[PDB]
Order: structure tokens, then C-alpha cells, then sequence
């Protein structure tokens, strides 16, 4: 590649944490999403433990 | 053979030529073709003479068959559609919290 | 200007003479409401 | 529910709100005096099936 | 115009919009024939000469 | 399973049991203003569904 | 007991305002036993609630609270930091949970890998520990159940309504009251036989917008079972001042015609949100009066009424009503006789769309009585500060009377392009015939002409006057359509208004102006063509704001000193480039203590260049003219709190008292200061 691979810089913990933490609360605004995703990781920590980390 | 230059002029030139124009419209639609208020919407008379009742009954069908699809209920569609517009562009986000701040909030 | 009077006087009857019920706008929504 | 005979099979449903001349009893003037309802529904053999 | 001014005739098309829509729907692929017919008969705002 | 007391009372007023042809009645002048339309018709599928 | 309200009632704050006056409730004594509720985080989370659930489910469900009823939720962290929080600091386990899960967690093993306790932690599930736990899919009707019966209750979400929200962990685990005998607050319910909701007030008038969707939707399923009980009822049971919230009820009144001794009624109206402050002041009371005194116009404390409110409707058919400004037969109001007020209530004056300090370009239609208006409120000076003086106003006809031919004579030619006129009486007469309302495809063929003259030369003339106008000062301007302020790049609060009269009727009464009495009108029909449909929305919604918070302060700021409780905000330059002055631009006037928190604020942070001149003023105080031009951002009204009194018009000039000599002006790029005396 010819382009500059932008590094982050790493930002402090605390503020990244809040700043993603944000952002993810903004995606999954309602209860059905959050519901979904919740069920799927239970499920998959049920059966899917060990072939995908 | 003709030129391919990239015209140029000040910004301020732009929004002051380009933004000024106006539509010019020789056959409103009359007042009386309107129904009073509902909140900010005024609705078109059904026993309208005018060439805006076709434009109405187009968008209003459109709408309907829209809002009927079960698609457009469930949160996949959306967050999807919420999801469209936020991208790394700017969206003059100065204004946006310069306005907020105007109202007391954080 | 007896005759501007008149005028004047025949369009304060017209105004008065409007209508008091009059549904004229399309009544589905409120249908599928009611 | 008719099952498979044409003879039961329902061709129209309506209602009167009105009469329709000098005759005075619904059930002569409901035959010609009425307005047919109902409408169809499409959905999907694939999603039913 | 004589004519128009003596009778008592007044021809509002606030009935044909009012019993039946614009906008009924049916078999969504196309229009459906109230708003075919309301559509080629717009009511009236206009002059029945 | 619903419960209702057992004892002397105070003799409650509460206006609810209605005959037959009322509802008759406003089951036709309901299905009268449905008639033909679908989009009436379309939400109360959707509800019970 | 228990009586709701249409408004948001607070422990705090609703006690202060008291809420009871007023609706208009006699409850003022040592009473001390109407306590009210805290429904501010109630409406916070019924907000927040309608967001994910439907509104029908959560406002049948909150209607069968019990507010008498004390109780709390608290919620627990999901299951994995749930068992961290086992762990950590272990004795705080309920005795429910399984007895191998317990026996595992008082281990202090790392817990990395065991075997066994993953499968024990994979099978447990927070419900059968906790026995009320509400859900994440609660269908809420089970909450309001569960917090009528019960003391606590255990939620694994935040979208919970009834009650306040209390942590169970600490913060780590997680991410970003007495009664008395009259309890009240909003949010009505039927959960006891003595729960009552105050009438009185329209559902129409709510103004929260979610206490009314409540109260819609509640009383449109529980008419017949709610107890209602009037002000008066409540009154016989129980027996940082804010400017722009102003009491507000309508007048009922008819008309009557007092001939020959022979009272006849003749028609009912209703007023429609006057405010109760000019009421008190004009002094109305249930009694006759006569609404013209001299000449057939209108005695103006009337105007001022009409002008002050939103639109009187006939009682008999329930439609908007429009009284005659003319004194000719069939309709002429000439006596009436208040018989009584309705519903009362607070409104708030500040309009939501204004925010930040600028012009104000209020649009009416031609007709109205703008001239009389302007009269009537160049007069107006409360505290010495004069709120609205005729030079701070632009007349609308005068964007168009500065050319050489002016406009409405550029528009009397226009008789030319017609197929045949030969006359402005000819024009007249082929567009209206024997009344107004004129031949529509005639009107539309004049239209057709009359546009192309307000496009082309009306526009451009006033994208410049505007922008002239705009440079030396802030004014109130005036219009005949919005789009001349649409066309012509406006820049301002554009505010659409309308008056509750018959506006084509004055076109016929005034006599001297250019044209015929015809012309005029046909001209204002043109105007009303060119309007692009929006809501007027009833020219007292501006003059409340205008009148209503002075009246108030003056209340407040009657008898104080005028040093310490006055101010003025305006551009700042410095004491040299005299080859201080600062031109004002606002003038404050507020008690000293919000006096003294305004002479901290920053008030530095805005810029604008000022343009001094050398002109003079025939005014007295000697002054010379100036203007100035904001940069960046303008002025929000958050920093001019609601607890002042602002003035919405000033004119640019700066005051000279010292060494008068005026040297070739200049400009100075000034910086916005605060400005007021030791106080």
C-alpha cells in the first residue's frame, strides 16, 4: 500500500472506554436488539464455546 | 477542442449568485384548496382544481404501501437506517452543540 | 357612493353566508382510527 | 367455508342504508338497494408453506 | 351565463369526493377503480360550460 | 381464574350489558365504513398477528 | 386522598409557584397540608419508555398506580458481573441461590478454567433467585402490579416506569416520604376510591404535550369511571421569580343590542387565552360595556384585548368568527356583557423558536390595523425604558415607497398587459364584480402579471433594504407575504401573523391611498395569492411576549433602587482610536441578585466590527450614529436568563459627552461587554 496506516494513538483508557461505550448504547437503542444479541451470546457460550474465540 | 479548465471563484460569490434564485411559480395553488391545521401540515382539499392533487395521491399511496411492509418494524431496519448517515464526513457539528448549549443541556 | 356601500354591505352578507360543517379533506385514517 | 361446490360459494356481501322508491320494506328493497364490500389480500406460498 | 345566474342548481362536487376516496386501495400492484374513476373525474373546481 | 367477592355490598352501578341488535347494528355501519378499502382493513390483521 | 393536575407537579419547586392559585384555587391560608408529588422523573421515564414500548401499553398501565403506595425498584448488573459481584465481597448472597454455586464462590481459587463451574454458572438463571424480577420482555402491566403490591423490586433493565430507579452493586459493576391528607400531582389514577382529577381546564390547552397524550388517552377510556371535581370543589375540600409565565383564561361574552331599552342577545363567543395581568388591569368584571365610545372605532382597550389573545369562536357552531371592524349592517358589535371566565392555567411566552438574539419580521395581511397597533404600542414604557418606540419598527410599505416609481405605482400600470382595460377603474371593475371576491381565471390572467414585478424588482430592492436595516441595528419589521421575506433573503425570526378581523373590510373604510379603495383591495388579494400557504397562528402570540413579562417585573422592581437593579450590554471599544464609547444594543432590567449573577458571565466571547460615524442625531442626548455587524456567533438567550426583562429592538449609535468634536469616523472591531454601575 501507498497510503499512511493511521496508529492509534493511544488514547487514555477512560475516555476511550466512555467514548466507544457511547457509541455502542447509541447503535442498540431498544430492549429487541439488545435481546437478540444477549440470547445469541448465551447461546453461543452454551454450543458454540470453543470453535470461534 | 474545447477547454477543460476547473472554474474557480470566491465562496462567497457562490452562495451569493447560486442561493439567491428563487422558484417562480405563475399558478399557486389556491387557499381555499387547503384544510385548516394539524399541528404544521395543512392537507389538500379532495375537490382541488388543481395539477398538485396527482403529486398528492402519488406520494400517498407511495407512503402507504411503504408503512404497510412488516419489514419496516423490526429494530434490524432500524438501526440499519439509523446507522446510513453516521459517517467519518463532517456534519458541522459546531452548530449542532452550539445549539444545544442553548438550552441548558450538556 | 350609495352603490360602494351596497357592495360593501353584499360582501359582509356573503362572508357571513359560509358554511358550518363541511368534511372536504379524505377520512381514512380516522376510519381505520375509529 | 364452502368446500368445493360452486352452489354455496359466495359471490357477494352488501349492505342497504336506504330504500329505493315508494316501496317501504327492507326486504324488497334490499336486493337492489345495497353496496357490495370486501376486498382481497395477497400473501406468500413460500413463507406459508 | 343566463342560464347559470337564474338556476338554482349548484354544483358542488362535494359529493362524488364524499362517497367514495381518491385513494382506496386495492391490489396494490396498480390502482384500484374508485381512484381510477375519481382520477378521471376530478370533481370540480371549474366551469361546467 | 378471576375472583369476586362473597358478602353484602353497597350496590355498584356499572352500565355494560347491551341486547343483540345493537351489535348487530354497529357491526354493519363497522363493516359499512370498511367496505372496500384494504388499508382499514390491513392494521387489525397486523394487531392480531 | 389524591387529585391530579394537568401539569408537572414537584416536591420542590410546585410548592414555591404553588400551581393552586394557580388553576385558580382558594387553597392560600396556613393550609400545610397539600403535599405534592414528584412526577418530574415520572415524565422523564415515561418519555423514555414510549421510545421502545407502544403508547397505549405503557398509558394503560401507569393509570393503575397507587401513589399512595410507597415502593422502589433497584436494578442488578447482568448475570457474569452479577457473579463477580458474588464473589467479591461474598457476603451479601441471598440464601436462594444453589447450594454447590455458593460452596463454589467461597473458594478463592482463581476460577480460571473450572471444570465444573462454568456448567453450574451455564444453568443458573437470575429468576429463580430473585423472586419478583421484572424482565427484559416485562409487557409492563405486571410492573405497575408488582409496585402496587410489594416494597421493593428487582429489574435486570432501566426502562421502568412508577417509581425511582436505585442501584444494587456498586458503580463499578455497571457502565456510563410522609403523606398528608391531600396528596396531589399529575398522571391521574383509578387505583382507590378516592383518587379525583381536577376539570376546569381543555385538553386542547395542555401544553406538556405528555400530560396531555395521558390525559387524551385516559379520558377517552375512563370517562364514565374518573371522579371529576371543579376549583371550586378543591377549594371547599382543602378549606428567582420567573418572568414569560403568564396566567391565562377566556372571556365569555355576547353580543347585545341595547335599543330603545329592549335587551336582545344575538350572539355567544368565547376569547380564547387572554392574559389574566391585562384583565386585572383594565379592570373587566362581569358587567356591560361598550366597545367603540366614539366614531365607530374601536375603543381600544378592546383592541388591546383582541389584539392580546388568540380568536373568539362562536359558541352555537363551533368555527373561528372574525369580528367586523366596519359599522355597517348586517353584523356590527357596538355593546357586549362579560358573563364569566373558563379555563385557566399557565403558558409559557417565550415562542420555542426564538433562541438567539436577532431581528423579528412579523408578516400580516394589508388590511390590518398595523398603523393603529403601532400607536397603541410605541407608548408602552414600563420602567422607564420605553419597549417599543416607533423607531425601532419598519412600516411594510417602506421596502417598496423607496423607488422612483414606487411599487404599487409600477403595479397600477399593469392594466397595459391585459387583453383590454384601458383604466385603472376598468381593472377594477373586470377583476370583482358587484362584491369582492373576484373572478378566479381573471384574477389568476392579472396574477400572471403582477408576479413577475414582485420577482424582478421587489425582491432585489429588498435583499438590500434588509440587509441596510439589519446593519444599524435590530428592528422590527413588518410585510405583506412571507415570500418578500423568503425571496429576499430574510434574515431574522420570521413570524407568520393574523388578526381576528375581517382585514378586507378596512380596505374599503380608510379613504385617502394611492389607487381607489378597489385598487388597494385587489392589490391585497394579489399579495394573499403570493402567499405560500402556512399557519398565521393569531398576532397576540407576539404582543404577549411583548407586554406581558414587563407587567410582571414591574411587580418585583416597583420600588427598588433604579442603580441597583438596571444594566446595558453593548459593543466595547477601547479609550484610544479616538483619532471609552460603547453603542448599547440591549438594555437588561432584573432584581440586583440576578443582577449580580449577570456581571459575571463571560460576555466577552462575541465579536462584531463597529463602523463609527461622525453623523448627529436630533435626538437630545447628544450621539453619533453607528452600526456594527456580528462575526462568528450571536448572542443565545440562555445568558440572558428567564428572570430578566430584555429589551427585542435597539438601535447602533454611540454618545458623545466629551470634548465634542466628531473626527472622520472609523471601525473598530468591538468586543460585547457588560455595562452597569456599582449596584
Amino acid at each position: 500500500p501507498r497510503n499512511p496506516k493511521k496508529s492509534g494513538r493511544a488514547a487514555p483508557r477512560e475516555v476511550r472506554e466512555q467514548f466507544t461505550q457511547a457509541l455502542s448504547d447509541y447503535l442498540m437503542q431498544n430492549p429487541e436488539l439488545k435481546s437478540r444479541v444477549l440470547r445469541g451470546r448465551s447461546e453461543w457460550e452454551k454450543y458454540g464455546a470453543g470453535i470461534i474465540h | 477542442c474545447t477547454s477543460g479548465i476547473f472554474l474557480v471563484r470566491t465562496p462567497t460569490e457562490t452562495v451569493l449568485q447560486e442561493y439567491t434564485q428563487s422558484p417562480e411559480i405563475k399558478v399557486p395553488i389556491p387557499q381555499k384548496d387547503w384544510t385548516g391545521p394539524i399541528g404544521e401540515i395543512r392537507i389538500l382539499k379532495d375537490t382541488t382544481s388543481s395539477i398538485a392533487r396527482y403529486l398528492y395521491r402519488t406520494w400517498y399511496l407511495a407512503a402507504a404501501r411503504m408503512a404497510a411492509q412488516p419489514r419496516t418494524w423490526d429494530p434490524l431496519f432500524q438501526a440499519i437506517m439509523r446507522s446510513q448517515y453516521v459517517t467519518a464526513r463532517g456534519g458541522s457539528g459546531a452548530t449542532l452543540r452550539e445549539s444545544l448549549y442553548a438550552i441548558n443541556v450538556s | 357612493s350609495s352603490e360602494i356601500q351596497r357592495h360593501i354591505t353584499e360582501f359582509i352578507s356573503s362572508w357571513q353566508n359560509h358554511p358550518i360543517v363541511q368534511v372536504s379533506a379524505d377520512v381514512e385514517n380516522r376510519k381505520t382510527a375509529q | 367455508y364452502v368446500r368445493l361446490d360452486r352452489d354455496r360459494v359466495p359471490t357477494m356481501v352488501g349492505v342497504t342504508r336506504q330504500s329505493r322508491d315508494t316501496i317501504t320494506q327492507p326486504a324488497l328493497s334490499l336486493s337492489t338497494t345495497n353496496t357490495t364490500v370486501g376486498v382481497p389480500l395477497a400473501l406468500d406460498a413460500r413463507a406459508i408453506t | 351565463v343566463l342560464l347559470q345566474r337564474i338556476s338554482p342548481l349548484q354544483i358542488d362536487p362535494t359529493i362524488i369526493s364524499n362517497t367514495m376516496s381518491t385513494v382506496s386501495e386495492s391490489t396494490t400492484q396498480t390502482l384500484s377503480p374508485a381512484s381510477s374513476i375519481l382520477g378521471k373525474l376530478r370533481p370540480s373546481n371549474s366551469d361546467f360550460s | 381464574t378471576v375472583t369476586s367477592p362473597y358478602a353484602p355490598s353497597v350496590n355498584r352501578l356499572m352500565p355494560y350489558r347491551i341486547s343483540n341488535a345493537e351489535r348487530q347494528i354497529s357491526q354493519i355501519i363497522r363493516v359499512m365504513n370498511i367496505g372496500n378499502n384494504a388499508t382499514v382493513i390491513q392494521p387489525v390483521l397486523q394487531d392480531i398477528s | 386522598a389524591y387529585i391530579a393536575v394537568p401539569a408537572v407537579v414537584d416536591s420542590r419547586s410546585s410548592e414555591a409557584i404553588g400551581l393552586l392559585e394557580s388553576f385558580g384555587v382558594d387553597a392560600g391560608s396556613d393550609a400545610n397540608d397539600v403535599s405534592y408529588q414528584d412526577h418530574d422523573y415520572v415524565v422523564d421515564q415515561l418519555q423514555y419508555m414510549l421510545d421502545g414500548y407502544e403508547a397505549g401499553d405503557v398509558i394503560d398501565a401507569l393509570v393503575y398506580r397507587n401513589w399512595l403506595h410507597h415502593s422502589v425498584y433497584c436494578l442488578l448488573p447482568p448475570k457474569s458481573q452479577l457473579l463477580e459481584y458474588w464473589k467479591s465481597n461474598p457476603s451479601v448472597i441471598p440464601d436462594n441461590v444453589d447450594r454447590r454455586l455458593r460452596k463454589r464462590l467461597m473458594l478463592k481459587k482463581d476460577l480460571r478454567k473450572d471444570d465444573e463451574y462454568n456448567q453450574l454458572a451455564r444453568a443458573f438463571k437470575i429468576s429463580d433467585v430473585y423472586a419478583p424480577l421484572i424482565s427484559s420482555t416485562t409487557s409492563p402491566m405486571t410492573m405497575i402490579q408488582n409496585l402496587n403490591q410489594g416494597e421493593i423490586v428487582y429489574t435486570t433493565t432501566d426502562r421502568v416506569i412508577g417509581a425511582r430507579v436505585l442501584l444494587y452493586a456498586p458503580r463499578k459493576y455497571y457502565a456510563s416520604v410522609p403523606h398528608s391528607r391531600f396528596n396531589v400531582g399529575t398522571f391521574p389514577s383509578i387505583a382507590t376510591p378516592k383518587c379525583s382529577v381536577m376539570s376546569g381546564v381543555d385538553i386542547e390547552s395542555i401544553p406538556n404535550e405528555f400530560i396531555k397524550l395521558f390525559y387524551q388517552r385516559v379520558k377517552s377510556i375512563h370517562a364514565n369511571i374518573l371522579n371529576d371535581i371543579s376549583p371550586q370543589i378543591v377549594s371547599d375540600m382543602i378549606n428567582h421569580v420567573d418572568v414569560y409565565r403568564v396566567d391565562v383564561v377566556n372571556v365569555l361574552f355576547e353580543v347585545v343590542d341595547v335599543a330603545d331599552g329592549l335587551r336582545s342577545v344575538s350572539r355567544k363567543l368565547i376569547m380564547h387565552t387572554v392574559p389574566v395581568c391585562i384583565l386585572e388591569l383594565l379592570g373587566i368584571e362581569i358587567a356591560d360595556y361598550c366597545i367603540r365610545q366614539e366614531d365607530g372605532m374601536f375603543t381600544d382597550w378592546f383592541l388591546l384585548l383582541t389584539m392580546l389573545s388568540d380568536g373568539l369562536t362562536d359558541r352555537r357552531t363551533h368555527c373561528q368568527y372574525l369580528i367586523n371592524p366596519s359599522s355597517m349592517p348586517p353584523d356590527v358589535i357596538l355593546n357586549i356583557s362579560i358573563t364569566g371566565f373558563i379555563n385557566r392555567h399557565t403558558i409559557d411566552v417565550m415562542p420555542d423558536v426564538y433562541d438567539f438574539i436577532k431581528p423579528i419580521g412579523a408578516v400580516l395581511p394589508k388590511g390590518s390595523f398595523k398603523s393603529t397597533i403601532m400607536r397603541v404600542l410605541d407608548s408602552i414604557s414600563v420602567l422607564g425604558v420605553k419597549i417599543m418606540p416607533r423607531a425601532h419598527v419598519v412600516d411594510s410599505d417602506e421596502v417598496g415607497e423607496q423607488m422612483e416609481p414606487t411599487f404599487e405605482h409600477a403595479v397600477m400600470e399593469i392594466y397595459k398587459g391585459i387583453a383590454g382595460v384601458d383604466s385603472l377603474d376598468d381593472l377594477t371593475k373586470w377583476v370583482l364584480n358587484s362584491d369582492l371576491v373576484p373572478h378566479d381565471d381573471r384574477l389568476g390572467q392579472l396574477f400572471q402579471a403582477f408576479l413577475p414585478l414582485a420577482k424582478d424588482l421587489l425582491a432585489p430592492m429588498a435583499r438590500q433594504f434588509y440587509d441596510n436595516s439589519m446593519s444599524e441595528g435590530r428592528l422590527l419589521t413588518f410585510a405583506h407575504a412571507d415570500s418578500e421575506l423568503l425571496n429576499a433573503n430574510y434574515f431574522g425570526h420570521l413570524l407568520r401573523l393574523k388578526i381576528p378581523y375581517i382585514t378586507e373590510v378596512n380596505l374599503m373604510i380608510r379613504k385617502n391611498r394611492e389607487g381607489g379603495e378597489l385598487f388597494q383591495l385587489v392589490l391585497s388579494y394579489l399579495y394573499k395569492m403570493y402567499a405560500t400557504s402556512a399557519q398565521p397562528k393569531w398576532f397576540g402570540s407576539l404582543l404577549r411576549l411583548l407586554i406581558c413579562p414587563w407587567l410582571h417585573m414591574e411587580k418585583l422592581i416597583g420600588e427598588a433602587d433604579p442603580a441597583s437593579t438596571s444594566a446595558e450590554i453593548g459593543w466595547h471599544v477601547p479609550r484610544e482610536q479616538l483619532m471609552d464609547g460603547f453603542i448599547p444594543y440591549v438594555s437588561i432590567r432584573a432584581p440586583r441578585l440576578v443582577i449580580e449573577e449577570l456581571m459575571e458571565k463571560n460576555w466577552g466571547q462575541y465579536h462584531a466590527q463597529v463602523i463609527v460615524t461622525d453623523q448627529l442625531v436630533v435626538g437630545e442626548p447628544r450621539r453619533v450614529s453607528a452600526k456594527a455587524v456580528i462575526k462568528g456567533n450571536h448572542l443565545p438567550v440562555k445568558l440572558i436568563s428567564r428572570f430578566a426583562c430584555f429589551t427585542l429592538t435597539s438601535k447602533y449609535e454611540m454618545r458623545l459627552p466629551c470634548g465634542h468634536s466628531t473626527g472622520r469616523g472609523a471601525a473598530y472591531n468591538a468586543r460585547l461587554a457588560f455595562r452597569s454601575d456599582l449596584a
